[PDB]
C-alpha cells in the first residue's frame, strides 16, 4: 500500500514501490529496491547557533 | 544521529546516545547537560551486566 | 548359530533405521525453526539495533 520507509522488510535498500503478482500455489512480491552504489565523504556542520 | 536516516556519520557515540535519548524522551538540552553523569550511569549497568 | 544370528541381525538393523529416521525428522524440524529464528534475528537487528 506505500512505501516502507523503515527497517527493510522488502527489498534491500529504501522500497520505493512493491508489486504482488499471484504464483502458483503462492503469492510472488516484486519490490523494486534504491542503491546508492556511491559514497563521497562532505564535511558537514550541525547547522548554527545565533 | 535521529537527523541521519540510512547514512554515514563522524560523532562521538555518547553524543550519538543523546540523539537517541532526545527522541525516545523529551528532555531538554539544558535538563540533558545537568550532572552529565548520564552516560556514566549507563556504563554502570553495562558494568553490572 | 550364523542361521539365528542372521535374523537377529535383521531386526535389530530395522531398530536402527528406524530410530536414526526418528532423529532426522528431528533434526529437520529444528533446521526449520532455526530458519524462522534467523528471520527474526535480522527483524530485530534492523528494528532495534
Amino acid at each position: 500500500k506505500a512505501q516502507s520507509k523503515r527497517s527493510g522488510f522488502c527489498g534491500q535498500g529504501t522500497h520505493i514501490v512493491s508489486f504482488v503478482v499471484n504464483a502458483p500455489n503462492g503469492l510472488y512480491f516484486m519490490h523494486v529496491g534504491y542503491y546508492p552504489s556511491n559514497h563521497i565523504e562532505v564535511v558537514s556542520a550541525y547547522g548554527l547557533c545565533d | 544521529w535521529t537527523a541521519g536516516l540510512s547514512s554515514f556519520a563522524a560523532i562521538p557515540f555518547a553524543q550519538s546516545i543523546f540523539y537517541r535519548l532526545n527522541g525516545v524522551g523529551i528532555t531538554q538540552q539544558v535538563l540533558s547537560e545537568n550532572q552529565k553523569l548520564i552516560a556514566n550511569k549507563f556504563n554502570q549497568a553495562l558494568g553490572a551486566m | 548359530d550364523v542361521l539365528e544370528q542372521d535374523a537377529q541381525i535383521d531386526r535389530l538393523i530395522n531398530g536402527r533405521l528406524t530410530t536414526l529416521n526418528a532423529f532426522v525428522a528431528q533434526q529437520l524440524v529444528r533446521s526449520e525453526s532455526a530458519a524462522l529464528s534467523a528471520q527474526l534475528a535480522k527483524d530485530k537487528v534492523n528494528e532495534c539495533v
